[PDB]
RNA sequence: CGGAGCCUCGGUUGGCCUCGGAUAGCCGGUCCCCCGCCGGGGUCCGGUGCGGAGAGCCCUUCGUCCCGGGAAACGGGGCGGCCGGAAAGGGGGCCGCCCUCUCGCCCGUCACGCACCGCACGUUCGUGGGGAACCUGGCGCUAAACCAUUCGUAGACGACC
RNA sequence: AUGAACCGAACGCCGGGUUAAGGCGCCCGAUGCCGACGCUCAUCAGACCCCAGAAAAGGUGUUGGUUGAUAUAGACAGCAG
């Protein structure tokens, strides 16, 4: 799996097809994040083979939905529990990120984990997202935005649009 | 490009010229003319293509061009020689369109000037 | 039809690009006060770079080595000419388009210098970093002309500095003729305010 | 020293973007170059928004980082942000710039003789200024 | 009175890193310089005006030194505002950054 | 292999160029630095060797 | 210095005649202020997504004809003097002249200019660079190098003194 | 870049369009996107399978994470008894 632009919450449930020896088997539900249902269903049945006696031909999917943010504007500090292969080892991560939706946040997450230690979306699996409140986040670099009172100015506005004047007679001002 | 509007001719000799512009001719071309004392336009046919049209626009909806010039009035014959019938309907049309044209202020001169590209001019960022 | 191209505050590389590509173009590109050219990095990394140009040289006869230039301007016509074609025809035409200087001559001086904001220092590097003057370090190498171009360039800004007095008093004295003019200007002002040009 | 600071409350001018051209004010920060805003009164909705796309002005309404859009309307109206940013000095030469992007192929030729004489008036007006200096100097 | 053209500079051959097709030129037309602006250059007649020699014929006037290889706008070419452009013969390598006038007859306004 | 015994080179490459003198008497190449505190004065002459 | 043509070479299709310089700060006025060979600093006032804006400025080319209104009367065109330029020197400014005008620009009236009958390289910087005499008149010009010979501070021959 | 084997893809002579692999500062067609998120100071930086060069060990350079501690009963410093 590669994270292709933003990311989408996925609701999927699979049980294994009926059989003589027990007519109804259980039924679970992961929550998952994939660019679209059609790998989202593959990284459903690679947890559900890693974790129960269930594979792709002895199982079949029930129903894969979308879950849509419950509130997409309020502004929401998540903390996401990680667990990643490195070079020699794997490794148990909490990191904590601020966005409007548990999507963006999971799709930020898996961005800057690849930037940061070059992890990627394939050495990447996500176990527990959920909203965390600002007296329980711990990280200061996300509690530094946990002011009701914030105030800061824009310092150095580089100059965007560098080729449109791209011949001219005026030294860009980058104060304002 | 609607009747009474103003055209710019940009591959006859008449080429940079500001005309007004009067009907559709059977012949698919357009029937234009300025007022010769301004811009030395007579009668004359013009492509659809070859002109550009801008939006400055004169009501002729009250005007009558005469009904007996047609494509085959305009056709060429065979040094060229000017009828008495052209000046005659030229002075014909001149007399209905120059009145109606200064009534607009600064519009005479404008159709006198004629029309150029000077240094940072671009046809794609400037509307007419 | 011919550009004047301030060399201060450029980054030697990225002004190359642009102009080597405008020069292929077909302009006539004109860099002047190629002294005032920075470069990225450290000083003392820029120079032990060029130090190491320096070393490279052919080895049984020195005379048909590389030519390392030691003044700014022939630094930039170096770099430029990398990015160029040269062993071709008309690669060698843009290098004829292309003329750079030293300093400001008395035939660029009386012009408007231009400036590419898209090879700025101040734009497309962080304050936080060091940069080196091409200047300097041509002196640093073994240019000889760092002392005399200075005097000249100082005595051409005081010129300039008194044409731009004349040129402020010059505008002073239009602003006051529009202040006490505009009773009978009106009628001429406001078709320019309605259409944009004098708001 | 600043005097223009990104603060629950501000309004800002969009240059590029989906928006452009519209003033929103911003309501909270999410983080180091994303912020949340909303434009009630201009028919802009409640979005995230970095901070690169949105030039912040010198006008700040009183509201709480949380206040739904109902209020920033009653602050936004209440403070009469539009009819401010109507008489600013910035919205008037936008303005000019759109109208003289506006400008006909007639009009255009109407403005270059208009602008034509006043040239030549203010010229000789000006040299008519010199030799008085001149006169007076000497 | 004027000009009546727009000015163009002939940048090169539609051409890939080691392979040149001659029978498509790229444009540069001056001022333009995006894709959702070189729409209105589509469809023009762009014309590569060089002298001569010996003189040859010129319509409506007495013949002289100046020939023409005309020529039709093809289609847009990068975001750069670069066009395409198709000649009824090859343009030579000699016009490699010299002007060509993109005409405005070929109206669609 | 490397010389077996080390020996100093023959000859000075700082006159490279041994070649006749384009020039038949000899060039100043640079005069002593100018200094506004000294006298005005002369400093090269020539003579003809005895 | 003060006319018409021929051959060849090509691109070009209005110019912008200038502060320096910062980018976690600038720009323009300003004295009610203090010092200096008008400049600098301090106070105050206007702007700053730069409007004294290169997203910018100037000229703008169809013309002639008559009369009228708005701006100019101090200016437009062309003969003498005064300075400004050295990094690869400015076809700039200033003061008088005998000639000339309300023509030059901005809006109104009048008509005319091969209206070459829809059709392409049109419109220029073009007295462009190089070459041959045709060319009428004016002001100034009658040289040097090489070979040969000698020299011998030099030298294979050239070369050099 | 370069190349008998690598990636795509196999070939009659051509026009139009679109792609694979690889690319879009310049050479050199194409990012002259008002591209997004972070890391990186190198006085030997780094820059794309085969591929053309590096290891164990260390860093109080800098960033993230894990675990165990102590602190308004007033800690780590730091200056004194
Ligand atoms: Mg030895
Ligand atoms: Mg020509
Ligand atoms: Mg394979
Ligand atoms: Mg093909
Ligand atoms: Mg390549």
């Amino acid at each position: 799996m590669k994270a292709s632009g933003t990311l989408r919450e996925y609701k999927v449930v699979g049980r294994c097809l009926p059989t003589p020896k027990c007519r109804t088997p259980p039924l679970y539900r992961m929550r998952i994040f994939a660019p679209n249902h059609v790998v989202a269903k593959s990284r459903f049945w690679y947890f559900v083979s890693q974790l129960k006696k269930m594979k792709k031909s002895s199982g079949e999917i029930v129903y894969c939905g979308q879950v849509f943010e419950k509130s997409p504007l309020r502004v929401k500090n998540f903390g996401i529990w990680l667990r990643y292969d490195s070079r020699s080892g794997t490794h148990n991560m909490y990191r904590e990120y601020r966005d409007l939706t548990t999507a963006g946040a999971v799709t930020q997450c898996y961005r800057d984990m690849g930037a940061r230690h070059r992890a990627r979306a394939h050495s990447i699996q996500i176990m527990k997202v959920e909203e965390i409140a600002a007296s329980k986040c711990r990280r200061p670099a996300v509690k530094q935005f946990h002011d009701s009172k914030i105030k800061f100015p824009l310092p150095h506005r580089v100059l965007r649009r560098q080729h449109k004047p791209r011949f001219t007679t005026k030294r860009p001002n980058t104060f304002f | 490009i609607t009747p009474g509007t103003i055209l710019i001719i940009l591959t006859g000799r008449h080429r940079g010229k500001r005309v007004v512009f009067l009907k559709q001719l059977s012949s698919g071309l357009l029937l234009v003319t300025g007022p010769l004392s301004l811009n030395r336009v007579p009668l004359r046919r013009t492509h659809q293509k070859f002109v550009i049209a801008t939006s400055t626009k004169i009501d002729i909806s009250g005007v009558k061009i005469p009904k007996h010039l047609t494509d085959a009035y305009f056709k060429k014959k065979k040094k060229y020689e000017i009828t008495e019938q052209r000046k005659v309907d030229q002075k014909a049309v001149d007399s209905q369109i120059l009145p109606k044209i200064k009534a607009v202020p600064q519009l005479q001169g404008y159709l006198r000037s004629v029309f150029a590209l000077t240094n940072g001019v671009y046809p794609h960022k400037l509307v007419f | 039809q011919v550009l004047v191209l301030d060399g201060r505050g450029h980054l030697l590389g990225r002004l190359a690009a642009i102009v080597a590509k405008q020069v292929l173009l077909g302009r006539k590109v004109v860099v002047v006060r190629c002294e005032g050219i920075n470069i990225s990095g450290n000083f003392y990394r820029n120079k032990l770079k060029y130090l190491a140009f320096l070393r490279k040289r052919m080895n049984t006869n020195p005379s048909r080595g590389p030519y390392h230039f030691r003044a700014p301007s022939r630094i930039f016509w170096r770099t430029v000419r990398g990015m160029l074609p040269h062993k071709t025809k008309r690669g060698q035409a843009a290098l004829d388009r292309l003329k750079v200087f030293d300093g400001i001559p008395p035939p660029y001086d009386k012009k408007k210098r231009m400036v590419v904001p898209a090879a700025l220092k101040v734009v497309r590097l962080k304050p936080t970093r060091k940069f080196a003057y091409l200047g300097r370090l041509a002196h640093e190498v073994g240019w000889k002309y760092q002392a005399v171009t200075a005097t000249l360039e100082e005595k051409r800004k005081e010129k300039a500095k008194i044409h731009y007095r004349k040129k402020k008093q010059l505008m002073r004295l239009r602003k006051q003729a529009e202040k006490n003019v505009e009773k009978k200007i009106s009628k001429f002002t406001d078709v320019l305010k309605t259409h944009g040009l004098l708001v | 020293v600043f005097r223009r600071f990104v603060e629950v409350g501000r309004v800002a001018y969009v240059s590029f973007g989906p928006h452009a051209g519209k003033l929103v004010a911003i309501v909270d920060v999410i983080d180091q170059n994303r912020a949340l805003v909303d434009g009630p009164c201009t028919r802009v909705r409640r979005q995230a928004m970095p901070f690169k796309c949105m030039q912040l002005t010198d006008f700040i309404l009183k509201f709480p980082h949380s206040a739904r859009q109902k209020y920033v309307r009653k602050a936004w109206e209440k403070a009469d942000i539009n009819t401010k940013w109507a008489a600013t000095r910035w919205a008037k030469k936008i303005e000019a710039r759109e109208r003289k992007a506006k400008m006909t192929d007639f009009d255009r030729y109407k403005v270059m003789k208009a602008k034509k004489m006043r040239n030549r008036i203010i010229k000789n007006e000006v040299k008519k200024l010199q030799r008085a200096a001149l006169l007076k100097a000497s | 009175s004027g000009r009546l053209w727009c000015k163009a500079i002939f940048a090169g051959y539609k051409r890939g890193l080691r392979n040149q097709r001659e029978h498509t030129a790229l444009l540069k037309i001056e001022g333009v310089y995006a894709r959702d602006e070189t729409e209105f250059y589509l469809g023009k007649r762009c014309a590569y005006v060089y002298k001569a020699k010996n003189n040859t014929v010129t319509p409506g006037g007495k013949p002289n030194k100046t020939r023409v290889i005309w020529g039709k706008v093809t289609r847009a070419h990068g975001n750069s505002g670069m066009v395409r452009a198709k000649f009824r013969s090859n343009l030579p390598a000699k016009a490699i950054g010299h002007r060509i006038r993109v005409m405005l007859y070929p109206s669609r306004i | 292999s490397h010389r077996k015994f080390s020996a100093p080179r023959h000859g000075s490459l700082g006159f490279l160029p041994r070649k006749r003198s384009s020039r038949h008497r000899g060039k100043v190449k640079s005069f002593p630095k100018d200094d506004p505190s000294k006298p005005v004065h002369l400093t090269a002459f020539l003579g003809y060797k005895a």
